[PDB]
RNA sequence: UGGAGGACCGAACCGACUAAUGUUGAAAAAUUAGCGGAUGACUUGUGGCUGGGGGUGAAAGGCCAAUCAAACCGGGAGAU
RNA sequence: GGAAGACCAAGGGUUCCUGUCCAACGUUAAUCGGGGCAGGGUGAGUCGACCCCUAAGGCGAGGCCGAAAGGCGUAGUCGAUGGGAAACAGGUUAAUAUUCCUGUACUUGGUGUUACUGCGAAGGGGGGACGGAGAAGGCUAUGUUGGCCGGGCGACGGUUGUCCCGGUUUAAGCGUGUAGGCUGGUUUUCCAGGCAAAUCCGGAAAAUCAAGGCUGAGGCGUGAUGACGAGGCACUACGGUGCUGAAGCAACAAAUGCCCUGCUUCCAGGAAAAGCCUCUAAGCAUCAGGUAACAUCAAAUCGUACCCCAAACCGACACAGGUGGUCAGGUAGAGAAUACCAAGGCGCUUGAGAGAACUCGGGUGAAGGAACUAGGCAAAAUGGUGCCGUAACUUCGGGAGAAGGCACGCUGAUAUGUAGGUGAGGUCCCUCGCGGAUGGAGCUGAAAUCAGUCGAAGAUACCAGCUGGCUGCAACUGUUUAUUAAAAACACAGCACUGUGCAAACACGAAAGUGGACGUAUACGGUGUGACGCCUGCCCGGUGCCGGAAGGUUAAUUGA
């Protein structure tokens, strides 16, 4: 039936896009924890 | 516009059968240019270069294919495509 | 006009609906109206702040001059609007020098009355006027609690106040709710009555048209679970307790009044 | 003459009343045959808002990512 | 086949097209593929994004607030799902085309000339600019028949005829100004209301004229001696290439598309802002700048393949599920239901036999007809259109499609096709036209009645109410336990209590602030009851709430 994920690229942005994340205290601190276990993508970007 | 950023711009004659097609009816060429390189700048650097005249540059933008080389997943380059009007006064020749 | 309707179908059976001949069918005076977006009963926290709230349909805000502080300068009624922001209509009037603007509707206004405002006017409904001016006994509406501030008062359609007293800087006056009021005597007030005051005849008849007012539906708390509620759920049909807000605050008979400011204007409660 | 209605019959559309099949399914809630609304308290697209001692609830403790009488993830933590 | 077709948006990201390969992948083989490897493929001033403008909402200099982080918000600045300039037909690729080519156009800017000239904004005013329902008149897409043109006399009786098949296509633009809708016009004087200014808007006063302006589908003309065009003639690697090219009209029916953001009506009273038009302030005056015609240049960048009712998106799979917008052929039909077909796409990626029990999905049944069973669960039956007929009870609307019954095919006549619908030719009129009247050829075309005829059966299929009687509860339409409960639960219109005087109670916030509301006691919140009709009796001892301050009692504080 319908089912949980209905993709949006405008939605997925702007809700975890980098910029998005960047807005904030805790976001910065996201980035900051992404940074430091050295993934590949942090945010989804593209 | 200055010329030493001209003669940066034309990488590579494309060699195609569409390609050829429009060479031989239409009198038009092939090109692939630096991905940043504009209709303006195209149009100045094969009128300076190539030295005949240039009617009009309609462009296009290639993505790299995806392949694979030993299971590993590679991404082939962008590049640019130019279609380039010459008008059918010019004959351009391959010696 | 107030008018039942023949019961073509269950829901139009008990609607009564009130039909103004007099009002002018057709669009508003533009350059009077503003952008106005319901809020869901939503404060800037987006959590509800006023529940049954929502839906409704689309308003435009007209913009009714509440000051009446154009003075001494005649103006005619050139017509009779409905208002959707409220209960009352409102006239569209048009002041001697080419401007317009909105007003309360009076009683026995129509179209081709002259009125003014200013100190000097004549006492003729639809007239307003610092109260000192204003004979003792008399009947008004839009009245400032402040001079200069704008009417507040006696705003909806068929309320009114009577002017019970004239004591030096201070006039008292019998309020719509039936409770006494000093105000002071510089505050503007305008002659008559707010007129429909047939407005509060009219009756719904179904659920929709409550929900095309903007309200939402109210859910009686001793249906809901424990949790919800301090009327909470009993097996079936249960009760045991005195009634309260859902934020456990007594209700049925608790004077909520607080406060000392404003105090020494209030004579007496309503009762 | 006129064209009112949470009006009527009825497809798309919305829904889920019964029956059977399915129950290591074609499907982690469906299918087939019938059933209710279908100009409105309707329905649906795009975007936004409300965040867990909270939301939201035409109120079933329902709903908040197939997890809800207090979500999820990391921590206290090798809780006991 | 209102899709299992065609086109998009989303989402995917090369799956597109060619060659080549068959391990793995594909529920079997696979020489095939949406699989592997290599190559090719996406061409824009006018289609989108960008860009200009704002909605809700977001961020937010100063500012207010807050232990810190931070919260709120002003000027701003972002944010489309909305408003903002302009391109069409044909031809072409193995794969793009409104982009390439042929033709024919269009818009906005920059410079230039020339003629004329009061131009200037973040300010002013207009415009942009807005609901539901309804009605029906004008049309068009489109279709059917006829004329026309090309071909056909046909595997079996009959077919040179009232016979058969196929075609009968043509756009934006530009000129024209029609069915319709809206609105009096023009000139002069005054007024300061439009935050300052105004010659513009609004207001007042005369003067004068009756047609004036605005809007507008479609038609007609051009576009077009052009294109497309059944086919035929040449060559062909048999895949195609080249040449040539008939007719290309008329009547009728007709949208849910357009006129129409219109018109009539209702109440629940129906976005904002910029481009756009005009008024002027600071200003600048032979400069500048504006208006028109011709010339001239520019129009950047990004998206463009393919899939989108799905084997490519969301479901772990090539998954019987889920996904918004657009187009809408024929005969029958009220119809976008249904049945059969067209354009077009498919045969659902294991078959081959056999023809047991049993299970699934169906079809049929003697005699009986609920005896079954928790229960007529399921099945059967009803089923259409017109006409006739219709009860208790009723809130006078209903109940009611009550119930029940009758005709229903074909052929002929009334009429070689009627009533209606459309309306040619002609004649007359004209303020001469896309005009008016007359006019009735052609074309279309119900319904009925009478006479006949076939069958067991004519609403022959698909399609398409089971009905009636008594009673519980709930007034009613709605809403609900996504995934065992749709109800008698919830809501409900209405009723009552009570709170609340506006800096409202209340609610969210340590606070600022916000909602309540740009509302104001005929308002707003809370609780209960739940249409309508009849009514709502007793009790203040208990808990609660409201009023009272006399006494008795009592906290910090002060310290005899
Ligand atoms: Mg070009
Ligand atoms: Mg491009
Ligand atoms: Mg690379
Ligand atoms: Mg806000
Ligand atoms: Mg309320
Ligand atoms: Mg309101
Ligand atoms: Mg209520
Ligand atoms: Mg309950
Ligand atoms: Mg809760
Ligand atoms: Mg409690
Ligand atoms: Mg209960
Ligand atoms: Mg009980
Ligand atoms: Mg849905
Ligand atoms: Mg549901
Ligand atoms: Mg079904
Ligand atoms: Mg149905
Ligand atoms: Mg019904
Ligand atoms: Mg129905
Ligand atoms: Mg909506
Ligand atoms: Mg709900
Ligand atoms: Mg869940
Ligand atoms: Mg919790
Ligand atoms: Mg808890
Ligand atoms: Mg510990
Ligand atoms: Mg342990
Ligand atoms: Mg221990
Ligand atoms: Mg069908
Ligand atoms: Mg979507
Ligand atoms: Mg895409
Ligand atoms: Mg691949
Ligand atoms: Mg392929
Ligand atoms: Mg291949
Ligand atoms: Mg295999
Ligand atoms: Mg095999
Ligand atoms: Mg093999
Ligand atoms: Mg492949
Ligand atoms: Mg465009
Ligand atoms: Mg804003
Ligand atoms: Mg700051
Ligand atoms: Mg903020
Ligand atoms: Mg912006
Ligand atoms: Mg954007
Ligand atoms: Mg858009
Ligand atoms: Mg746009
Ligand atoms: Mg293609
Ligand atoms: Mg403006
Ligand atoms: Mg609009
Ligand atoms: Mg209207
Ligand atoms: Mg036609
Ligand atoms: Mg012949
Ligand atoms: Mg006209
Ligand atoms: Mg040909
Ligand atoms: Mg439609
Ligand atoms: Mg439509
Ligand atoms: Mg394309
Ligand atoms: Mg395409
Ligand atoms: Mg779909
Ligand atoms: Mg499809
Ligand atoms: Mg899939
Ligand atoms: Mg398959
Ligand atoms: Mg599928
Ligand atoms: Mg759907
Ligand atoms: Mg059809
Ligand atoms: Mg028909
Ligand atoms: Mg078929
Ligand atoms: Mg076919
Ligand atoms: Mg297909
Ligand atoms: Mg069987
Ligand atoms: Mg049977
Ligand atoms: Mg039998
Ligand atoms: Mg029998
Ligand atoms: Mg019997
Ligand atoms: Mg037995
Ligand atoms: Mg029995
Ligand atoms: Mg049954
Ligand atoms: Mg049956
Ligand atoms: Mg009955
Ligand atoms: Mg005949
Ligand atoms: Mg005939
Ligand atoms: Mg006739
Ligand atoms: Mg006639
Ligand atoms: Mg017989
Ligand atoms: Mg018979
Ligand atoms: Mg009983
Ligand atoms: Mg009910
Ligand atoms: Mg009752
Ligand atoms: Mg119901
Ligand atoms: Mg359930
Ligand atoms: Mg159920
Ligand atoms: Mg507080
Ligand atoms: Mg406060
Ligand atoms: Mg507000
Ligand atoms: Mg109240
Ligand atoms: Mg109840
Ligand atoms: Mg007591
Ligand atoms: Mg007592
Ligand atoms: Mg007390």
């Amino acid at each position: 039936m319908k089912r949980t994920f209905q993709p949006s690229v405008l939605k997925r942005n702007r809700s975890h896009g980098f910029r998005a994340r960047m807005a904030t205290k805790n976001g910065r601190q996201v980035l900051a924890r992404r940074r430091a276990k050295g993934r590949a993508r942090l945010t989804v970007s593209k | 516009i200055r010329e030493e950023r001209l003669l940066k711009v034309l990488r590579a004659p494309h060699v195609s059968e569409k390609a050829s097609t429009a060479m031989e009816k239409s009198n038009t060429i092939v090109l692939k240019v630096a991905k940043d390189a504009t209709k303006a700048e195209i149009k100045a650097a094969v009128q300076k270069l190539f030295e005949v005249e240039v009617e009009v540059v309609n462009t296009l933008v290639v993505k790299g294919k995806v392949k694979r080389h030993g299971q590993r997943i590679g991404r082939r380059s962008d590049w640019k495509k130019a279609y380039v009007t010459l008008k059918e006064g010019q004959n351009l020749d391959f010696v | 006009a107030v008018v039942k309707c023949k019961p073509t179908s269950p829901g139009r059976r008990h609607v009564v609906k009130v039909v103004n001949p007099e009002l002018h069918k057709g669009k508003p005076f533009a350059p009077l109206l503003e952008k106005n977006s319901k809020s869901g009963g939503r404060n800037n926290n987006g959590r509800i702040t006023t529940r049954h709230i929502g839906g409704g349909h689309k308003q435009a805000y007209r913009i009714v001059d509440f000051k009446r502080n154009k003075d001494g300068i005649p103006a005619v009624v050139e017509r009779l609007e409905y208002d959707p922001n409220r209960s009352a209509n409102i006239a569209l009037v048009l002041y001697k020098d080419g401007e317009r603007r909105y007003i309360l509707a009076p009683k026995g206004l129509k179209a081709g009355d002259q009125i003014q405002s200013g100190v000097d006017a004549a006492i003729k409904p639809g007239n307003t006027l610092p109260m000192r001016n204003i004979p003792v006994g008399s009947t008004v509406h839009n009245v400032e609690m402040k001079p200069g501030k704008g009417g507040q008062l006696a705003r909806s359609a068929g309320t009114y106040v009577q002017i019970v007293a004239r004591d030096g800087a201070y006039v008292t006056l019998r309020l719509r709710s039936g409770e006494m009021r000093k105000v002071e005597a510089d505050c503007r007030a305008t002659l008559g009555e707010v007129g429909n005051a047939e407005h509060m005849l009219r009756v719904l008849g179904k659920a929709g048209a409550a929900r095309w007012r903007g309200v939402r539906p109210t859910v009686r708390g001793t249906a809901m679970n424990p949790v919800d509620h301090p009327h909470g759920g009993g097996e079936g049909r249960n009760f045991g307790k005195h009634p309260v807000t859902p934020w456990g605050v007594q209700t049925k008979g608790k004077k909520t009044r607080s406060n000392k400011r404003t105090d020494k204007f209030i004579v007496r409660r309503r009762s």
